[PDB]
């Protein structure tokens, strides 16, 4: 229980939503056009069918560094929230475990950074 | 042992989504597909965790996932591609069959193995949610698991160190600035000013289309080295 | 005590909590009607203008009209576009922006019909954690939205959402940490609750600066529109949507505006309690006039973000992640490390050495990141050579 | 408020420390001067790791032992026992991984007699990493990596519940996947080690813990006494315990590398960098079968009757088609990565003993063999083709001891101990885990492993043949002897291997002495 | 609904992550179905620590979670320099080492 509110709230926005799709596609004038239907390229007309030998088939990202680190990262911060409302109950035998801790993730942020890990994007 | 039938119909159609959400992880042949499935398996067995009176756990998975699937998916689109159907063909002699075969065994003597159980005694968890179950789990992980805990900023660190030493590029294949490029010559401005643009007809406007030069000719600067002509 | 309080939280009758799941439904949709007027209108007068002022009397129905004309519009379902996840992108978005919204404390227990119940769809232990939860999955319309188009600038805008998130999510988590940390519970309740002495942005100032622009970024507002980024990609990730699949990703982005500005007001600006002026004033903190508190608080900072908009160009997403990581993540790391410590300190009696810690580590910091903005970095000059091409001379 | 052993988790901490500021060196310490702190901060580590551990040992010089952490670590004398082992063997691994090129005429030199390339992240063969390694620039995170395993490594054995297992597991496993892919020459072979490797490791693990579950479900606990009081006291599901450990099982064998679960080994072991190889072959080793003999003699005993069969088969398996598939193997990394495999099932019939037998001829087993092994790896390291690849085709060995009588008699030593020939550490090793096994019950495990080590015996003396009893080709590969570390971890380690094959009385003893877990 | 139903869809789910394993080239497929076993792990311990009326199961799960995204950054790292080296995610062409 004490959840049942959230459902029923999930519930009427999947609803709206579903119907607002619904209406988008079902309400309002509807005309097939092979210019209408095709992608959007700032007027030009878009590539052949077969976009090009290769093409853009793969999106290379400056940042897949930092987007590994914030995997590994945001996982790690999670620990911090059972400690921190738990606070004040486990007294600074777990301050300092979580000082050295964060201190341990410091060294890691900083060896991360120092060596331009954060540089590229 | 019965629990709730409220419960009942949350795991019903939870895990019928995250069931179909691994099946979709193995059988899409879209890569972003399969990460797509595996975001909705990751949200369905949170949704479980928080009925089994996990909250906590629940929505941290929510949270974490929809990360780790996000970042999962931008490098499907790097390494594998943004729309790549793979063909999903088997390539090693039968190995098809064979793995069918030993995931299905493996899983149902798993299952042969689980058995019954629940029926055993199933000792609730309200005992232990009492007074907060984020506090139980500060009063466990950093009490008793507290070693577990700390050795976990050796896993951290261990990826970060990973990441830099296979990822991370250093100087001598950093890529030339903007700044840099102008320079040299000048360029990118000497050498073709700016390269040619593709050429202008009636009926084909696009950027694989190439410009004709004055005999007539297809202008191969016109159009960019990548494009495969037209 | 132990939030959410057992006392008032859970025991609705059926009809009384799918009430208050519709009204929480209606006061958003009136919500994001009404920003949507409000912003065009006070971007106007930041500009001079007097906006939207004619359809319908002061131009009420002006966003009202602006939903309906999306609703009477063609939809369109370009080919080349994943058709199933192209469909679902407004959906992922719009479903978790109304979720989240669900654990938002919009007042104290009130009566209605003689039942006892919170001015607030429901409370869970870990509230706070699950508006996270739900905005993050609401991330997965913006970037499905991109790529399911199948268009290079909806590609692009999604590929800059993904970026987004890899910049806010961390330190929106972190922020969170110090309020949990004065708190002792992740229930908005309890945070509100905790937050009858004083509002946490006068403690956690730090947490409540790394939230507010780690909240910016999360709904994709500008300095930080950055999926969308009209200048740059034509539409960026809306770009092959119109009328209501556009409207839809649009209501998400102003719902999570909503969310975001409710949560920093509840877990900051001690959610539903009347500020200062009429703090003192009977009753003010009872019935419905917490409500009107909550709005008020809301709208500030709805206020805070059109401001933002009027007065500020848009970062390029790099920049904005390199913000986030090289100073909203280290600032609210060392500011846990700092609240932590203090608050051991005055556990511990030591007093005066927690305020020399707290006032210098802030000192420091201030330093450090000038030292990244000017006296270090970003602050430097250069000369070039020339080249072959006959150059002039320079005087 | 929890009390801590610092005493007791004393090596685990230190070396844990170490790797810290290891990282903190690569991140705030000037290009220039980080290997000679690295190597400074990593050996002296270790050192100080041994030192403590010996400390500690004087410390359960009264008790049986202790756990540390309110369970999740328990230092007894099989835990301090396999904990020197891996710290001694760390030491000599690191100053393997420390050697530098042999400096020929410019200042270039950086860590690639180590195998290590330059820049791991590079193309291989790319202008960018021919640039990195004439300008003789080292990725020095190797050391706080490798220590960081060591850490793993230190814990694995000590790890007195499932949950610090696995996390060990973890911790030891991603450092050596990161390392099997930075050898400097073969990258792609090297590459493909690290993601097989890796995928099969993550494979593994995802069974561990899976199996764990299982373990937690049946007791009620995961601290390893718990599980064991409840197998014992019947209290708990005994399938779900058989299930459990059958699953955590299948990840350790993998951590071993027994033959249902070992095809890792030999890809991974040829490409994997031969420093990274001597260092892993053993240490791994080592932790991995600490954590199994604490699971079969601490955590779940009486389920003996369940468990046994099964590892019989394992170690059956694992000494046949370790051994003969070694038999036809062409390739000196190679055929060792098969002789680990079958030293593996050879290890686990003197786990199966389950008797205090078992335990000390296990350990012993681990010490001597580690030493071995990573002689051998050392050694089939220092051999190099004309042009710095690391021969290792056997054909091209030939008459590599006539031209090297040295390294030629060395390596022969090695190749006879891991045949388990007199006189050498491997017969006294191989002796005792077959008494082990027959005390226990298991006499027929000793008869085939006889006959696995008759088969074995031929690889092992194909090499010695070739190296002496042929005259060497017109194109023998030279023997590089890059710097004094790499001499001084071969000599400790044949010396070692002679002397605790002559008179092994001494660290018998001790293997004795830590024949009972806590 | 009997709570062991859930170990039997944790015991599919790590089935299907296995089989995942087995079948799919892409690394990046790979690494997820990694993550569906250790997640199926995850649910395991939450029903096993809900069955026995404590949180340890639950504490395992956060830390199988750390555990699986350190593993999967690891994979990571080493497909990016598989895939500079030969711009190709497939773990069937990393096939040299072989016999």
């Amino acid at each position: 229980a004490l959840y049942t509110p959230i459902l029923i709230l999930g519930a009427i926005a999947a609803v709206f939503a579903v119907v607002s799709v619904g209406i988008a596609l079902v309400i309002g004038p509807r005309r097939f056009n092979r210019s209408k239907l095709e992608a959007y390229e700032c007027g030009i007309d878009p590539l052949p069918p077969v976009a090009a030998g290769l093409t853009g088939q793969r999106i290379p990202i400056r940042y897949y560094l930092i987007a590994m680190l914030f995997i590994v990262f945001d996982i790690e911060i999670v620990f911090l929230y059972p400690w921190a409302v738990a606070f004040d109950s486990l007294g600074l035998f777990a301050v300092i475990e979580m000082l050295l801790f964060m201190l341990t993730v410091f060294v890691a942020y900083a060896y991360v950074w120092r060596r331009g890990g954060l540089n590229w994007d | 042992a019965r629990t709730s039938t409220s419960e009942a119909v949350v795991f019903w159609v939870v895990g019928t989504v995250a069931l179909v959400g691994a099946i979709g992880v193995v059988a899409a042949r879209k890569a972003v597909y399969s990460a797509v499935f595996l975001a909705c398996t990751m949200i369905s067995l949170a949704v479980l965790y928080i009925a089994q009176d996990a909250p906590f756990l629940g929505v941290v998975q929510i949270v974490v996932y929809t990360g780790a699937v996000m970042m999962l998916f931008l490098f499907v689109l790097m390494l594998i591609g943004v729309d790549l159907t793979e063909s999903l063909v088997e390539t090693i002699k039968g190995h098809r069959i064979a793995a069918l075969i030993a995931g299905a065994g493996f899983g149902i003597l798993v299952i042969a193995g689980i058995g019954n159980v629940s029926v055993a005694g199933f000792s609730g968890l309200a005992a232990a949610n009492s007074g907060g179950n984020v506090e139980g789990l500060a009063a466990l992980i950093f009490t008793r698991y507290l070693w577990a805990f700390e050795l976990t900023s050796a896993l951290l660190i261990t990826a970060a160190l990973g990441a830099m030493v296979l990822a991370h590029r250093e100087r001598f294949e950093r890529r030339k600035t903007q700044r840099e490029l102008a320079i040299e010559r000048f360029q990118t401005g000497g050498h073709p000013t700016p390269l040619p643009n593709p050429g202008v007809y009636a009926r084909h406007n696009s950027v694989d289309v190439p410009a004709r030069l004055p005999d007539g000719s297809e202008s191969p600067l016109s159009v960019s080295t990548i494009l495969p002509h037209r | 005590m132990t939030h959410p309080d057992p006392t008032l939280f859970g025991h609705d009758p059926w009809w009384l909590m799918l009430a208050k799941a519709v009204a929480i439904f209606v006061f958003l949709l009136l919500t994001v009607l009404s920003a949507i007027l409000i912003e065009r209108k006070l971007l106007g007068r930041m500009q001079m203008r007097f906006g939207p002022n004619r359809v319908g009397p002061a131009g009420l129905l002006q966003s009202l009209a602006d939903g309906i004309k999306l609703a009477l519009k063609e939809g369109l379902v370009p080919a080349g576009v994943d058709k199933p996840i192209y469909l679902l992108a407004p959906v992922i978005s719009v479903i978790p922006a109304f979720v989240a919204f669900s654990v938002i404390p919009l007042g104290g227990a009130v009566s209605v019909f003689g039942h006892r119940t919170p001015l607030q769809l429901t409370d869970l232990p870990v509230a706070v954690l699950f508006i996270l939860a739900a905005t993050s999955i609401g991330v997965y319309g913006i970037v499905l939205a991109g790529w399911a188009s199948g268009s290079t600038y909806p590609l692009l805008g999604g590929l800059r959402s993904s970026a987004q998130v890899v910049s806010y999510e961390i330190a929106m988590g972190l922020s969170f940490v110090a309020v949990f940390l004065y708190a002792g519970t992740m229930s908005t309740s309890g945070i509100v609750a905790a937050q009858d002495r004083t509002w946490f942005v006068f403690l956690l100032l730090p947490s409540f600066l790394v939230y507010v622009v780690s909240m910016v970024g999360e709904t994709n507002r500008a300095p930080f529109d950055l999926p969308e980024a009209e200048g740059e990609l034509v539409g960026g990730f809306h770009t092959e949507y119109s009328s209501l699949k556009f409207a839809m990703f649009m209501l998400a982005e102003y719902v999570n505006m909503t969310t975001v500005s409710a949560l920093a007001t509840t877990m900051f600006l001690g959610g539903w309690h009347a500020p200062f002026p009429f703090n003192l004033i009977d009753g003010a903190n009872s019935g419905w006039w917490p409500l009107l508190w909550f709005t008020a608080k809301v709208w500030t900072f709805m206020f805070l973000y059109f401001w933002l908009r009027a007065t500020l160009p848009r970062l390029r997403y790099d920049q904005f992640m390199a913000l986030g990581w090289k100073v909203l993540i280290p600032v609210s790391l060392l500011w846990i490390m700092v609240v932590a410590i203090t608050r051991s300190l005055r556990q511990h009696g030591e007093g005066t050495w927690a305020a020399w810690l707290l006032t210098a580590a802030v000192v420091v910091v201030v330093a450090l990141i000038w030292g990244l903005a000017t006296s270090l970095r970003r602050r430097t000059v250069q000369p070039p050579p020339p080249q072959s091409t006959g150059a002039y001379p320079v005087p | 408020t929890p009390s801590i052993e610092y005493g007791l988790l004393s090596p685990m901490l230190i070396v844990f420390g170490v790797a810290i500021a290891g990282v903190l060196i690569e991140a705030l310490a000037p290009r220039q001067s980080r290997y000679p702190l690295q190597v400074t901060l990593a050996l002296g580590g270790l050192i100080a790791t041994v030192v403590a551990v010996v400390f500690v040992a004087r410390g359960l010089s009264g008790t049986p032992g202790r756990p540390a952490v309110l369970g999740a670590v328990v230092l007894d004398a099989p835990a301090v026992f396999l904990q020197g082992t891996i710290a001694l063997v760390g030491i000599l691994g690191i100053m393997l991984i420390a050697e530098r090129q042999k400096a020929t005429v410019s200042a270039g030199e950086a860590r690639g007699l180590e195998d290590f390339t330059p820049q791991a992240s590079a193309v291989a063969g790319s202008v960018a990493e021919q640039l990195a390694t004439k300008t003789g620039v080292m990725q020095t995170e190797v050391f706080p990596l490798t220590m960081f395993a060591i850490g793993g490594m230190l814990l694995f054995p000590a790890a007195d519940d499932l949950l610090t297992m696995f996390v060990a597991l973890e911790v030891l496993s991603l450092p050596l996947y990161l390392l099997c892919g930075l050898a400097r020459r073969r990258r792609l072979l090297s590459q493909e080690a690290a993601l097989k490797y890796f995928l099969l490791g993550a494979f593994s693990s995802a069974f561990f813990i899976y199996g764990a579950a299982m373990l937690y479900g049946s007791a009620g606990t995961l601290d390893l006494s718990g599980i064991a009081e409840s197998v014992a006291a019947g209290s708990g599901n005994t399938s779900l315990a058989l299930l459990g450990v059958a699953l955590l099982l299948v990840g350790v064998l993998f951590k071993v590398g027994a033959v249902p679960f070992h095809s890792w080994i030999p890809d991974v072991y040829q490409g994997a960098p031969t420093s990274i190889t001597a260092f892993m072959a053993a240490a791994t080793k080592i932790a991995a079968f600490g954590a199994m003999l604490r699971i079969f003699y601490v955590a779940v005993p009486a389920l003996r009757d369940d468990w046994r069969p099964v590892l019989w088969a394992i170690a059956i398996l694992t000494m046949v088609v370790g051994t003969v598939t070694a038999v036809t193997q062409t390739d000196v990394k190679r055929m060792l990565a098969y002789s680990a495999v079958a030293h593996s099932g050879f290890i686990l019939t003197g786990v199966i003993a389950a008797n205090p037998a078992g335990v000390s001829s296990t350990l012993f087993y681990l010490f001597a063999y580690g030493f071995s092994t990573l002689g051998a790896f050392a050694v089939v390291g220092l051999i190099r083709n004309a042009a710095g690849d690391e021969e290792t085709s056997m054909a091209q060995w030939a008459g590599l001891g006539r031209r090297y009588p040295i390294v030629g008699v060395v390596f022969s030593l090695f190749l006879l101990a891991f045949a388990g020939i007199p006189l050498t550490s491997g017969f006294v090793s191989k002796f005792a885990v077959f008494k082990a096994a027959g005390e226990g019950g298991a006499i027929p495990l000793v008869i085939i492993g006889v006959i696995a080590s008759a088969v074995a015996a031929y690889f092992y003396v194909r090499v010695i043949v070739l190296m002496f009893f042929t005259e060497p080709p017109d194109d023998a590969p030279e023997l590089v002897v890059p710097s004094g570390l790499s001499t001084a971890v071969v000599t400790v380690t044949a010396a070692v291997t002679f002397a605790l094959g002559a008179l092994p009385q001494p660290l018998l003893d001790l293997a004795n002495s830590a024949e009972t877990f806590l | 609904m009997n709570p062991d139903n859930y170990l039997y869809l944790s015991a599919l789910l790590f089935t299907i992550g296995a089989a995942g394993v087995l079948l799919r080239r892409n690394a990046i497929v790979m690494f997820m179905c990694v993550e569906l076993m250790l997640n199926a792990a995850n649910l395991a311990f939450v029903n096993f620590s809900r069955m026995h009326g404590q949180l340890d199961g639950q504490v395992v799960a956060f830390f199988t979670m750390v555990v699986a995204a350190c593993e999967v950054v690891v994979g990571l790292a080493i497909i990016m320099a598989i895939f500079r080296t030969r711009r190709s995610a497939s773990v069937d062409d990393a096939n040299l080492l072989k016999h």
